[PDB]
């Protein structure tokens, strides 16, 4: 065992799985149910923030908890 | 030691370092897998991608499965493999650190050196120290330990040790304030 490991973990992280694009500005969907929408990694983020998700629909960053994000959704979900 | 943990907790990263250390202990080894979850710990605070890959959550279980091999998959003890692959299946990996913690912790107070810690006044002189060091010895008598000292305290001239969860209370800080109020009390 190594402590330099970080690197092998980096590298068969970017490997293995086809996401991880940029976290800061990103975030993929937790949960979604009663109008509510549990986001992850959305970091960088204001209370208030307008986002958006793929489908085009648009939710506001009401929550900001320590491991996800709570955003209210404007419109169906 | 009777495959019996210091303390039984009900909270999850309690329950599975108890049960753990009940397994660990159980079969031959509790050091071996000391140092494994030593190394964990260290390595969550010093790599920045292997915390952001334990708390990340949207990740999948085969993926968090191929990540921990690439990590390593030996020179951990069996116990921790199967406690990742069980994390994993759970999806209680995040509080893999917990866990560790919480594990080294129950090791440390089955390790008996310990540390004392005294508080006085008036700077220790090491000639002092000596005699403070022969005091606490004929006390315990039976154990060695490491001492400590800090001096910063309001009371004068005592000494207040501190032993892991024992606190003992020499200062005449406290005998000056017994005896102001037991005079008060006096019901002349």
């Amino acid at each position: 065992l190594s402590t330099g490991e970080a690197s092998v973990v980096l590298a068969e992280k970017i490997k293995g799985i086809t996401q991880q694009n940029d976290i800061t500005e990103y975030g993929t969907v937790i949960s979604i149910g009663d109008g509510i929408a549990r986001v992850f990694g959305l970091t960088k983020v204001q209370a208030g923030e307008m986002v958006e998700f793929k489908s085009g629909i648009r939710g506001m960053a009401l929550n900001l908890e320590t491991d996800n994000v709570g955003v209210v959704v404007l419109g169906n979900d | 030691p009777g495959d019996k943990p210091p303390a039984i907790e009900d909270s999850i990263h309690g329950k599975y370092a108890g049960v753990l250390f009940s397994s660990a202990s159980s079969n031959k080894s509790l050091n071996k897998v000391a140092e494994d979850m030593k190394y964990f710990n260290q390595l969550y605070k010093e790599s920045e991608v292997f915390k952001s890959f334990l708390n990340n959550v949207s990740l999948k279980r085969n993926q968090q499965r191929d990540i921990i091999s690439a990590l390593g998959k030996t020179n951990f003890n069996p116990a921790t493999n199967n406690l990742l692959e069980t994390l994993i299946e759970n999806k209680r990996l995040d509080s893999l650190p917990k866990i560790a913690e919480k594990y080294m912790d129950y090791y440390r107070i089955l390790n008996k050196q310990e540390s004392i810690t005294i508080i006085s006044a008036q700077e220790l002189t090491a000639a002092e120290k000596q005699k403070v060091e022969q005091g606490l010895k004929k006390g315990n008598a039976n154990v060695q330990f490491t001492v400590v000292y800090q001096v910063d305290p309001a009371i004068l001239g005592g000494l207040q040790m501190y032993s892991g969860n024992n606190f003992l209370d020499c200062s005449l800080l406290s005998r000056v304030n017994k005896l102001k109020t037991e005079i008060a009390k006096i019901s002349f």
